């Protein structure tokens, strides 16, 4: 079968690096 | 929640800072 | 007319309360690397006394800058944890602000 | 506060409570094309359009600068050909 | 961008400027015996409070023992009675001649608006101070009274024990 | 149908304001005098 599933390695603490710039109208 | 009421927020409004004169002051920082 | 330095410094202090603003400011390397910004942050500390404190609009930044003060001896590292930690510690920090003011 | 004895409002004319049909003697046409007669029976059969107003005239309506003399002469020449 | 740039003067003040600030302000005070920016060190000098004691922002202006109200009460009561009377007259207008009903509607609102004005002078911070005052006062009295009650009951128990042991002697 | 609706709503409004005037006179006698004038202002 499946020997072992993968442990949840989520990193919500990661801040992300989305560039924000086109806000001014 | 869906009705954006002006001049009453828990935190400072981004639109308030955009409409604040500090924006043009930074734009006119050369004139300073 | 051109606003005075009072208005711009007060608006900067009140905008420091935003978590998005703090995350953006700490995202850039040269903002924290340059000692000028932290020197200005320590200069801003003198607004915690009256009558200057009467002119503030959001008292939360009063601790945030102080929290930012702690950031100079805690490290950048911890930037990722900033939103989670502020969301988690909002209750007790609001309680201590109330104790400092409302009592 | 707003009680002004000098401010008087008159009755709206004509009064909707009264029989507005008979105010100006306007009952003749209403009786002529009334839905039912005085006894409640149907007076005439009712329909939609103007077709039955031309049935008396002869015909089968199943589905419903200028020189006149010169044109008449042209038509006469065309018909005679 | 979304985030406005930092203020410009922030970048002028290094650690050397901070450490040389005392001698700079001493020299400035000696010389002195809108502020023109003749030196880069001028901003660290605390800004002076405006003489008008006013601050403008976003189009809006900003600037002792707690550290005939009956006239207002009767005015409010007569205003409420007149408001009810005007509501009755306005609904009668709607009943008979509603076409001009609005002619009274805003009028009634003015009275309501006046009611709001009548609230403005009555504004309540002192009343909140009073209510908090009595709640913590009564709480501390309750705590105090239970303290002497419990210590007195302990003392009574001790005296009863002393009598009991004296009887057993 | 519109005329019948108009007449019925007129009768309803008339009874509404009659009852309201009667009760305002009852529990508030001091305002009784203007209320009748209100009728004079309406009727």
């Amino acid at each position: 079968p499946s020997y072992s599933p993968t442990s949840p390695s989520y990193s919500p603490t990661s801040p992300s690096y989305s560039p924000t710039s086109p806000s001014y109208s | 929640k869906g009705a954006v009421g002006p001049n009453n927020f828990i935190w400072p409004a981004e639109d308030a800072l955009r409409r604040g004169m500090l924006a043009m002051a930074s734009l006119h920082s050369k004139e300073l | 007319p051109l606003p005075t330095r009072f208005e711009v410094e007060l608006e900067f202090i009140q905008s420091l309360a935003n978590i998005q603003y703090v995350t953006y400011l700490l995202t850039q390397q040269q903002i924290w690397k340059s000692p000028n910004f932290k020197n200005y942050l320590k200069y801003l500390e003198y607004w915690c006394n009256p009558p200057y404190s009467q002119c503030i609009v959001y008292p939360n930044c009063l601790f945030i800058l102080k929290l930012l003060n702690g950031f100079m001896e805690s490290a950048l590292e911890g930037l990722d944890e900033l939103p989670k930690i502020i969301q988690l510690q909002g209750p007790q920090w609001m309680n201590e602000m109330v104790e400092r003011w409302a009592n | 506060y707003y009680v002004d004895p000098e401010t008087t409002y008159t009755y709206q004319q004509p009064n909707p409570l009264q029989d507005l049909i008979s105010v100006y003697g306007l009952d003749d046409i209403s009786r002529q094309v009334a839905r039912t007669n005085l006894d409640g029976t149907k007076a005439v059969k009712l329909r939609k359009s103007y077709k039955n107003q031309i049935a008396d005239l002869s015909g089968k309506f199943s589905t419903i600068n200028f020189d006149w003399d010169l044109c008449s002469s042209v038509l006469s020449q065309f018909e005679r050909s | 961008s979304l985030y406005p740039p930092p203020p410009p003067y922030v970048k002028f003040f290094t650690q050397s400027n901070l450490e040389k600030l005392p001698k700079y302000k001493e020299k400035k005070a000696a010389s002195a015996k809108e502020e023109e920016i003749t030196c880069a060190l001028d901003y660290l000098i605390p800004p002076p409070m405006p003489k008008n004691q006013q601050y403008r922002a976003f189009g809006s202006i900003w600037q002792e023992n707690e550290s005939n109200y009956q006239y207002k009460i009767q005015e409010l009561r007569k205003l409420l009675k007149s408001l009810l009377l005007n509501y009755l007259e306005l609904i009668g207008v709607l009943s008979i001649n509603p076409d001009m009903y609005e002619r009274k509607v805003e009028n009634i609102r003015t009275i309501l608006v006046n009611i709001h004005h009548l609230l403005n002078e009555y504004r309540q911070s002192r009343e909140s101070l009073i209510m908090l005052l009595e709640e913590q006062l009564e709480y501390k009295r309750g705590e105090i009274r239970e303290i002497e009650q419990v210590c007195k009951q302990v003392h009574d128990k001790l005296t009863s024990i002393q009598d009991t042991l004296r009887t057993g002697s | 149908r519109s005329n019948q609706y108009q007449r019925g709503k007129m009768h309803g409004l008339k009874q509404l304001r009659d009852s309201l005037a009667d009760k305002i006179v009852d529990e508030f006698p001091e305002l009784k005098e203007p209320v009748e004038d209100i009728i004079k202002r309406t009727s």
